[PDB]
């Protein structure tokens, strides 16, 4: 859709669950298109700046996650096609990871980048 | 398993290239001329050519036809062997972490190893820890 493409290249971030790369206006107006019932990041800026960070790199144009070699390697085949990232550094605080396990969402470390 | 092709782009226009081809795909997925591409890879460590996912070489030629950023590398489409689908996604150590060690680019303490103290959430400025090397206004006039 037209909402998952970031409009402007300035002030864009990436989430730590689905690595959704968008602009700061879409994460606040619309939020995470791949998780809205567990994260609820539409309607504020503290939750957008808490889970989603700017420290990320690498950009991919995911279009057919059901048939592509890159989507299975990043475990993003059960997500919506759009702008994604390949290494989103950081970690969630011990304030939102405890509720994700009780609801059935296994928070995985999307950081496939190596350390030294 | 889909193949990966390498196309040539303008130096300085990698992210603009990706954000333009994504909007072409969304602008033609419902017409009689769709796009056969799966994804386009654009690493941040490269500067000059990008990567694209398609099964055959005719699909990249019939998809990138009409773009002015990809008119130079339009006559030739190299192919990588299968063991190179993995080294493209590797990133060596974003680059924003407190209590870390960064250096300067401009100003007076050029190429001087410093430390980060606090990060501003506005993504405008950043706190740095350096040591002053001025004369305390004794030698200069
Ligand atoms: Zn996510």
């Amino acid at each position: 859709a037209l909402e998952t493409v970031p409009k402007d290249l300035r002030h864009l971030r990436a989430c730590l669950l689905c690595s959704l790369v968008k602009t700061i206006d879409q994460f606040e107006y619309d939020g995470c298109d791949n998780c809205d019932a567990y994260l609820q990041m539409k309607g504020n800026r503290e939750m957008v700046y808490d889970c989603t960070s700017s420290s990320f790199d690498g950009i991919i144009a995911m279009m057919s996650p059901e048939d592509s070699w890159v989507s299975k390697w990043q475990r993003v085949s059960n997500f919506k096609p759009g702008v994604y990232a390949v290494s989103v550094t950081g970690r969630l605080p011990q304030g939102i990871v405890r509720e994700l396990k009780s609801r059935g969402v296994a928070y995985k470390s999307r950081d496939t980048a190596i350390k030294t | 398993d889909p193949n990966l092709w390498t196309v040539k782009c303008k130096i300085g226009e990698e992210r603009a290239t990706a954000i333009s081809l994504m909007r072409k795909f969304i602008a033609y997925q419902f017409t009689d001329t769709p796009l056969q591409i799966k994804s386009v890879v654009a690493p941040e460590h490269v500067k000059g050519y990008i990567y694209v996912e398609a099964y055959k070489q005719t699909h990249v030629k019939q998809a990138i036809e009409g773009v002015g950023n990809l008119r130079l590398g339009y006559w030739n489409q190299q192919m990588v062997p299968i063991k190179e689908m993995t080294d493209v996604l590797k990133v060596v150590k974003a680059n924003l972490k407190p209590k870390s060690w960064v250096r300067l680019k401009r100003g007076i303490y050029k190429d001087d190893i410093a430390q980060v103290d606090y990060v501003e959430p506005s993504q405008n400025t950043i706190s740095l820890k350096m040591i002053p090397r001025i004369d305390y206004d004794r030698i200069k006039a």
